[PDB]
């Protein structure tokens, strides 16, 4: 039927309400479930390359793919059990991995849909055109957004550039891609690396796919950099209705360092990622995984010393734990492009109420 | 139009004239409470029928009424609420009566460019529904506030003694897994007995209680991890004017130590009128309770405030029945239920 | 010495730095014990007027007296259990309440002083010559100290100035006094005052029995009078070698306030203030009271009434707590003038090695 149990490491003592642990290895579940979203879900929970853009994307893919396979029941209608279906799997995505402000959006949009169409229609008329409708939509809000973003960074270069970088989001990289070829400007590169999930070493290898010149440091090598460096650049994950970047990791410091060094930093934003959900603080809710994610020594991932360090429950009287998601200050990223070019972050919900 | 009809058409007029000159009334929501039956009153025994007239009438009415006390302001409020309702209404009629309108949502440069029913009812009704939501405010903040408190986190409140608050300290304190520590300043006149039965009544549920002197703020504001107030007055800038005594000094302190302040609020008690200076805004209490007898008073100089106003600058957070906005933001959320027009008269 | 410990009131969770309580109401007292320090200890136990300067210059009088008490016996010499009755006052004082750096200094000096005559000398003779001695160093170390101090002003201070003040420094009000009349220049002088002591009230009164236009304040605002003030004076009672000031309550908050606004604040003080010791909060040392300044409901300190206040262990869990001294800062005091005339507090140990 399903039981959950066993959980590694030490639990500490602080931070301790979010869903995090458990189902990691596969033993008996339940009978008529279809597995691709597992399977997501499994892969999801294994990556070291995702981050805010794709995740999202996939999910609607697979979505797609479920309609597409879906066989209408030869007695009952197209919705009585497939509600309880549909729980089931959003439980076990809970589980997996927690739901973010895009998959909430995903699932609101999905309920909408549902709403449209209601207990009336046969089987290969309805999903025809949903799923058309689906595509519209894909085509729609998100890829002409990202190209309209991509264009308004084009401009945004007038006279020489020297840039240091940070971020696995796609769209950074996307335009670090432009600013290379189709520009043909007197661009610079410097990465910025972070160690729970690797993005620096992601961004190193597109530039070298392109063939840029790169200068390489880390999140706290910062210092001696500056001694003719000016744009700074950061990648946002979501924002709240209060106004505060609810983003991923070493973003915060390095705005603070950037502002210190008096040329400010500028992010890019989407017109769909925002929450009616309200927070200002870490411990509310944050993405956190296990202390497996700082075990790893020096140049790779893939190395293995057996040296100083290689237990946890062992490991006696000890609280190890680490933070994945962040909450950036307000009033220090000046810039923010969204679909409507160029504005401050005193819009906060100006997209919310909007609908 | 002048007080020369308000006294023949309804009964209770010259009181509700009293309790706001001479203060025999409290709490906020009462007075609220009390300007509505008033309103009741004026629209269950006249019969009207032209309508921009009365409107204009209740417009001067309210603005004599502020005019009446500079810094009582809920009252005034209300009744500004009021209007915009019947406004938007009678805009509608209007539109309905004479037979495009509108070309995407709601935009600008219309203030440029040129723009029998069963009314009395409908307008009751609008009364009746503004009752239940002054009533039932507590059902309506419930469940904001319990997503921004959590475990081992010091709690500055200062300044209570609202039915709102109390009932929202309640409602924190019904969950009492979480950590929150009650740290309460005394607050020098009149808050100290309103402070003590806060006390009391924490107590009467079992909530642990610890006394804060008001001149030891600066030895404390290290240590403490989210303030909590229950103000009365909102305003513009994002700054509000609280249920007196030492807020501004706990403000700059906070500041220059970076501490994190929230607000249970109603957009009902936020007001559209801008404070622009600290000249006028502030206002100066009774020395009736700091020195007894008048024979010191010759040659020194007692300089004293009861209520005090809060620069925008410190407060990040208002808590309300619809949910936590930003201050530097507050005023989109004001207009949404108030109007540009009904300021000056 | 007698009896101690056996009252009531709780450790508290929160600030516990030193000990909290006691010699109040005396029973079965010892036969060698001077009533001098008894009526002093009386009198410190519910005091309004003194505060560090004058406090040491009672103990010296006493100390005196004491002296002047005391010849050379047959049995024991004049260095043999001298030292140890010292001691014993000393740890009487502490009993009582903790005490200033100048009282150390002042227990210093006459440990010296009895290290350095021989008790071979003619006893009558000894004591005319000590006597006269620290009567010299009581001219020195403090009147010639405040007349120093009144020096300074005069050459810094402008053609009649707005001056603003807080708490019973005896040397400040003193100045003050000279300019209203000795000097004669226009006095507008701002007193601010808390609710546990009624120093600033005397001070006030004091000034009006001398004929002054005071200011009187509170807690709930300083700026309604700011927002004007010109020039500003603290609250002193100790310095340390870092920079810092130990002084009298919301003194740090006013220095705060004068740095956001407009100018800084200056503090004068004695040339044998200074100590050697170090901190920089407001937990280190705490200096407490019981908690009963504010249970009886404002106006006079004596009333005794039926109401409502009083309850420390009556009802379900309640604690009254408070503190006296507090922690004022560095960057804000530029201002040190002592016997050595000029200097900054940045210079925090300049005077030490020269004495």
């Amino acid at each position: 039927p399903g039981i959950s149990s066993v959980i590694p490491t030490v639990l500490e003592q602080s931070f301790d309400n979010s869903s995090l642990i458990s189902v990691k290895e596969l033993l008996l579940n339940k009978d008529l479930i279809h597995p691709s979203i597992l399977l997501l879900t499994s892969h999801l929970a294994h990556y070291k390359i995702v981050g805010s853009i794709p995740r999202c994307i996939a999910m609607l893919e697979v979505f797609q793919i479920v309609i597409k396979d879906y066989q209408t029941p030869k007695g009952t209608t197209l919705s009585r059990n497939l509600t309880s279906y549909l729980s089931h799997q959003i439980d076990l995505l809970k589980k997996a991995r927690p739901l973010s402000v895009t998959m909430g959006n995903a699932i609101r949009w999905l309920k909408q849909e549902i709403s449209l169409i209601d207990p009336s229609t046969p089987d290969k008329a309805a999903k025809k055109d949903l799923c058309e409708k689906i595509g519209q939509f894909a085509k729609e809000k998100i890829e002409l957004a990202d190209q309209l973003i991509i264009d308004n960074a084009s401009t945004q270069i007038e006279e020489s550039t020297t840039i240091v970088t940070y971020g696995s989001s796609k769209v950074l990289t996307e335009l670090l891609l432009h600013n290379a070829i189709s520009l043909k400007k007197n661009i610079k590169v410097i990465v910025v690396d972070s160690r729970p999930l690797f993005e620096g070493r992601k961004m190193a290898e597109t530039l070298r796919n392109a063939g840029v010149n790169v200068m390489y440091a880390l999140i706290t090598s910062l210092d001696t950099i500056f001694n003719d460096v000016d744009y700074v650049f950061l990648g946002a994950h979501s924002i709240l209705s209060n106004g505060f970047l609810y983003s991923r990791a070493g973003t915060a410091m390095l705005a603070m360092s950037a502002k210190r060094r008096n040329i400010p930093v500028l992010v890019c934003c989407e017109s769909l990622k925002f929450s009616q959900r309200v927070q200002l603080d870490s411990v509310t809710f944050n993405e956190l995984a296990d202390p497996n994610d700082l075990v790893n020594i020096d140049y790779e991932n893939p190395v293995e010393r057996r040296g100083n360090k290689g237990a946890l429950l062992n490991q006696f009287i000890k609280e190890r734990k680490f933070e994945k998601k962040k909450l950036a200050m307000e009033n220090k990223p000046k810039g923010n492009k969204i679909g409507g070019k160029k504005g401050s972050e005193g819009e906060s919900k100006d997209a919310s109420n909007e609908e | 139009h002048p007080n020369a009809a308000t006294s023949d058409v309804n009964v209770t007029i010259d009181t509700f004239v009293a309790k706001l000159k001479r203060r025999q009334v409290q709490g906020s929501y009462a007075i609220a409470l009390e300007t509505l039956q008033l309103l009741m009153r004026f629209i269950s025994a006249a019969r009207w029928n032209h309508v921009n007239d009365l409107i204009e009438q209740i417009r001067d009415l309210g603005n004599s009424l502020e005019k009446a006390h500079p810094t009582a302001f809920s009252c005034g409020n209300v009744i500004r609420r009021i209007l915009a309702v019947l406004r938007d209404e009678v805009e509608e009629d209007t539109m309905s009566t004479t037979v495009v309108a509108e070309p995407l949502i709601s935009s600008m440069f219309n203030l440029l460019q040129k723009p029998k029913t069963d009314y009395r009812q409908v307008a009751i009704q609008g009364i009746k529904d503004l009752i239940d939501e002054i009533k039932n405010i507590d059902e309506g903040i419930q469940q904001i506030a319990i997503d921004l408190i959590h475990d081992h986190e010091i709690l500055l409140t200062p300044t209570p003694d609202s039915k709102t608050v109390l009932k929202f300290l309640i409602t924190a304190r019904e969950r009492s897994n979480r950590t929150f520590t009650v740290l309460v300043t005394e607050g020098f006149p009149n808050n100290t007995k309103n402070a003590h039965e806060f006390a009391k009544k924490l107590a009467q549920h079992n909530i642990e209680t610890l006394v804060v002197p008001d001149s030891a703020v600066f030895a404390l504001m290290s240590r403490v991890g989210k303030v909590i107030i229950g103000t009365k007055a909102v305003f513009v800038n994002g700054g509000t004017i609280s249920s007196n005594s030492g807020v501004s000094s706990v403000c700059e302190c906070a500041r220059e130590f970076r501490t994190p302040v929230f607000a249970v609020a109603g957009l009902y008690k936020l007001s559209p009128l801008y404070p622009f200076d600290v000249e006028k805004f502030v206002e100066f209490g009774g020395s009736q309770r700091i020195l007894p007898r008048m024979d010191p008073r010759k040659r020194l100089d007692t300089v004293n405030q009861i209520t005090d106003y809060v620069p925008p600058e410190n407060i990040d957070i208002y808590i309300t029945n619809v949910g936590g906005f930003n201050p530097s933001f507050i005023y989109r959320i004001a207009w949404d239920n108030y109007k540009q027009i009904d300021v000056h008269l």
